[PDB]
């Protein structure tokens, strides 16, 4: 027999495919998958910092303390907000929270708020602060309470509703998030029974802001009982800047407010029902977290934190050996 | 395959060399074995990590999607950002997609190429001391011990000292 | 004089060329045009669905009633609009139809609208109901008409304008697009007489949806020989919701309104004739019919339709270089 | 050519091999004429399928403009639509014709491949039994039969049927 | 016996490449298609200067802060320079309203002419001579206004009646135009400058209407100001006309700009230098046949591809691979 | 290199070479000289210029970010306007590096190919008239003119001019 030397490559056990533009299901000896198709379906910590759970209350009833809601009451830091899709507890009071989009993107911004007085019942002089509570808005123990950051301001017995006046002035070093109302009763009788006769209004400034209404009054479908409605709005008073309130009437004003911090990281907010948990991430995304070195992922655009690059892919395997063409063995 | 070797005039694989890529096998008195050559196959596995890192750094950027919500008086603008992440979307899926269709293609060809490369080196060491067996075999005629198959290996192989004896059994068949 | 086997590879007649990155204009056996450059320039069904051609009226003078589109006036169904750029029927009494692009945008998600009476006008009481027309308005019949789908209430030849009021609740299945509108006479003149003396106002609200207008009084510059101005307003009441309307006066109530029946939606702004055609793809610049993959007609389109670039020619090279001898 | 046979070594194509892209040319004393190399046709009509089939699949997507509509307290947004929109056409206006050439410049190359492929495979066959002269073209130095060119053609070619008769011509 | 090799050149390059498979490649030739290179000034564009607003913002600018007299006239422009530290803007506090669009509706300019569109004399029985404030001094007058606007105050003896004024655009080019509402800090500062009761600004065009009233409340110090002014801006169309009507609190428009006629307004401190540019950036000049560059995304002119790469160097060479000397 | 001659089974390059990038080295008794093969020298030049241009043509586009400003009620759109502008830039700047070391990668093994065809031309020609000593060199077995050894360049070597020089030359070693 004739002494061989043979020219030839590795086989191996491989039963991995990859596609390429001339051939598709060529098997290889050796392959990288790009992209992560796997995640936890929960919410973890980022930065260490746990998210914020509003549990049964919506970013309104939160922020507005709506009074079912003293759970969240006060105090609060967090990576990133997760809403549950069916809370319960937002405006009790019906009426529209005046550009709500906008106000929810400056709170995703933020990682922190410090709540705190900014106008003592006390400002307001001539006019009764205690009286103003609704059925529409009971806290879990009383049927008839409101929103902790405001106060609903009524006329005392005496048939004058004087003109109140608040000033606050920042001297903090950190933006202020506060808000007030405006109150539109179904009927003039309402009108008179709360407030002076006559023309109403609620006036508002800063070195950078305007704001000026006056009650509308009409009658409304009915909703927690009530067809009178509250015009809610909000406002940012920066660090320097000084606030002016002046009311005739039909003023809910501003009672407690936040100092405000925003933040360097992205932030979000998360409408979902995954569990919130005691466990870290490095990437998380609205319907789970990413643990991974791949390159792409198919789970979700939507995120916080270092992720990979979202595709429509099911699979990015990258060639990395070549054809597997092993012997074949009967 | 492109260069036609792998799956080609080399019609398969072999499970038996363990240690590399790209190989030789050899029979002799003394015996039988495979070998990767070390060289070509270190050379393919740098490259070929190069490219995958290099598909990795550039495709490290994201796209981010945000949560905003839209009013019953914003479906333009909503529209107008349904429109555009998806449209990244669309971009970076059809970016990656054929990205990973083409350097297939060209790493299967990269090692078809190397064992070509390999086969065509040998075989013009060994000119007409060996016979061509097909499959990417070469049967010598002359007596070929392992510091011999090294030295082909080597890339060091002598035909001047074997061309006497190759000649005088080419003539005897 | 040897018998000789020879290795060659395929030559043909074709002078078509493609372009590489290494060279221009190489002519090549075989290849494949990916772009699509040709149309039918005319409108067609899309799923088996005419468009709705406006005519001489614009979105506006379509919806809102205008006396001269009651050829369009009832209910429609369509797979996309088609707008001329030369349509004059619109807006007839001078005024904003308030959030304008907005309304265009939710009316081209739609497919259909069922037009019904939403308030009859038996609805507002003590007020006539019968004398809200305008030579601004004008039918092809009668000089002097109005919106088909607003009634513009005016005093009781006996004074006063009381407070009216209507409700509507949407106990249907589908969103309800209506509209109202406030009037801004030009004279305090024309305020006592069409309206009481006093403040008026217009209030409307549902669960969701809150408004408050007041008449503005000035004389703004003529058109249509109008210096008054209505202000015009659209919403949308979603199932379930109820809709409440109070006013003292200038007010111009809704009358009919429309279900609202809502993939992707065109409204075509063109010239180009609507015929009894079926296709695929419909650009805003006419059909595609066409197996490929690129296409350099047009960005504006309805029905799956070939990827627009700007490409002259995407011919990929099938064969080989052509070299024929 | 890359792998340097179209237009290269083989210096022109054949219009008279009608049914294939690569194949061979014959000549001996019972004639002479063309036969495409079923096997390697067959195979790169496979693979130029598939990347014509992916690309038009990759592509298969479409981003829509809408022309809504924007008032004149909305450029910004009209203005911000309108670069939105141009920049996606700008993107996949260079994505199809980048592709274009370079797969383009691939295609020819792999053509040019496979015919080198199909000229060494006949190459390493006929051994010194032939000579190669400069074009793809070898010149036997046996009588080759319309059978013997058959065997060439499947790969079925006996050296060393042909071995002795070839070594005389060779030297004589 | 005698050699014929064959080769290929090599030679003392030492400039690299990358490849996908292999970093740091020395190649013989080689292009790099990346500019980083930048003159950090601005120059002309199509030999065209640029406007530089100095120590005023487009506010002070436009609305003719007196502060900001040097830019009073005409004005042509291939894009528009503004400092970052300008002082000088709304002297007398408020909002100019839609201030964003009025900034993006200015940069999509190259030309304004400056013109009397509504003289003193337009306001009977009311005077237009005392509208000046501390908290606007030029710099050689302590108190005084805008140049674009008049703040109309009631005369000494009467009461302040009905003032109307109309302007007709009979001309090619859209006009920008400017007014105000006066919002007093106290009902005694109201009844001082205007009369007593209800007051009202109104306006309208064909096209557009507006209506305002005095929101009278003090605002904290601004220049000395607890009032406020409502900036509002505008644009009368080629064949629009304007009408204005109030009886108090109107800020009028008295100076006004044709209009004529991509734009850019660079903040920033580089200096405006006698020099041409056919490519200019925020940061600065780019003179080069490049095909990318990292300098800005920003910029006016034909500039190449902005992109965040360091280095764009395609090989055209082979590998270098010189002899070992 | 993919196609194993530059830097390959020929070691390296020639400085003293400086007409073309691809060539001939001779030695004869009248004289020895590097020399350029035009043809593929310039088809070279033509194909990586044309392949320059492309790039250049196709990149010509811009995508233009704007200068707006966006007040504190437009927090959304004006990160909708950024995202959109980052998502352009980081597109673009991923194609154009991307772009480079794909074609930087072909372009290498396009040079390589052209060497490699060269060396392959001559091996054709010269048959057994001639030895392979390794870095692509050839010694001839027979005395190989100037005018011979353009005929070798020009592709008109007449092999049965010098078969018999030359086998009885080989063999007599
Ligand atoms: C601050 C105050 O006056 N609170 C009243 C409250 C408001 O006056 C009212 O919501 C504005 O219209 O009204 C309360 O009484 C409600 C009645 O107005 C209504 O007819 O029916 C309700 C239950 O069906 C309720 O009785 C309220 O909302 O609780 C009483 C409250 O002290
Ligand atoms: C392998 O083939 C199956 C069906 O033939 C297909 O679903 C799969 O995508 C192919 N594998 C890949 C993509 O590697
Ligand atoms: C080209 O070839 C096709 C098929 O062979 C033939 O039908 C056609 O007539 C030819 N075209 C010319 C040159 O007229
Ligand atoms: C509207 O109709 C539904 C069902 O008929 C009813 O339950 C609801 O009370 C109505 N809404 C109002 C408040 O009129
Ligand atoms: C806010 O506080 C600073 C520091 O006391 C003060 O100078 C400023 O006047 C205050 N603002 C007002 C309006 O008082």
């Amino acid at each position: 027999p004739g002494d061989k030397i043979c020219i030839g490559y590795h086989a191996n056990n491989s039963t991995t495919q990859v596609d390429t533009l001339l051939e598709k299901n060529v098997t290889v000896t050796h392959s990288v998958e790009l992209l992560e198709n796997q995640k936890e379906k929960r919410f973890c910590k980022i930065m260490n910092k746990a998210p914020l759970d509003l549990k049964d209350c919506t970013i309104e009833g939160w922020i507005l303390g709506n009074p079912k809601c003293d759970l969240l009451l006060g105090d609060q830091s967090w990576s990133y907000i997760v809403e549950r899709p069916n809370a319960q507890n937002g405006i009790c009071y019906p009426g529209v929270l005046n550009e709500l989009e906008e106000l929810k993107a400056f709170i995703g911004s933020g990682e922190r708020v410090e709540r705190f007085e900014m106008f003592p019942k006390s400002t307001w002089a001539g006019v009764d602060t205690s009286r103003g509570v609704t059925n529409a808005c009971p806290s879990y123990t009383i049927d008839s309470s409101f929103y902790r950051n405001l106060v609903w301001i009524v006329k005392t017995d005496s048939a004058t509703y004087p003109v109140i006046k608040g000033t606050y002035n920042n001297t903090g070093t950190q933006p202020i998030l506060y808000f007030w109302g405006v109150h539109h009763p179904l009927d003039t009788t309402v009108q008179d029974n709360l407030y002076g006769s006559g023309d109403k209004y609620v006036r508002m400034g800063t070195e950078s802001m305007n704001f000026a209404k006056s009650p509308e009054i009409a009658a409304r479908p009915a909703v927690n009982d009530q067809r009178s409605r509250i015009d809610y709005y909000w406002s940012v008073l920066r660090p320097g800047e000084t606030l002016n309130v002046e009311s005739n009437g039909n003023l809910i004003a501003p009672w407690y407010a936040y100092k405000f911090v925003s933040t360097n990281k992205k932030g979000a907010v998360f409408k979902s029902d995954l569990p919130i948990e005691n466990c870290d991430a490095t990437c998380q995304t609205i319907t789970g977290v990413l643990r991974t070195n791949k390159t792409f992922q198919n789970v979700s655009p939507l995120w916080i934190g270092e992720c990979p690059k979202y595709v429509k892919s099911e699979s990015l395997r990258l060639a990395t050996g070549l054809r597997n063409v092993p012997q074949i063995a009967t | 395959g492109i260069f036609g070797a792998i799956a080609g005039f080399i019609e398969g694989g072999w499970t038996g060399m363990i240690d590399g890529w790209y190989g030789y096998h050899h029979e002799n008195s003394q015996g039988s074995g495979y070998a990767a050559d070390r060289e070509s196959t270190q050379k393919a596995i740098d490259g070929i990590t190069n490219k995958v890192n290099s598909i990795i750094n550039k495709m490290n950027t994201q796209f981010e999607a945000v949560d905003h919500e839209f009013s019953n008086l914003e479906r333009r603008i909503g529209n107008l950002n349904k429109r555009m992440e998806d449209g990244f979307l669309d971009v970076w899926t059809y970016n990656a997609e054929l990205l990973v269709l083409l350097e297939n293609e060209r790493t299967l060809d990269l090692h078809d190429a190397n064992v070509k490369n390999l086969y065509e080196k040998v075989k013009s060491q060994l000119r007409d001391n060996a016979n061509d067996l097909g499959n990417g075999c070469f049967e010598f005629w002359h007596k070929c011990d392992n510091e011999c198959m090294e030295s082909v290996k080597n890339g060091t192989y002598d035909y001047p000292k074997y061309q006497k004896e190759s000649k005088l059994n080419r003539q005897g068949i």
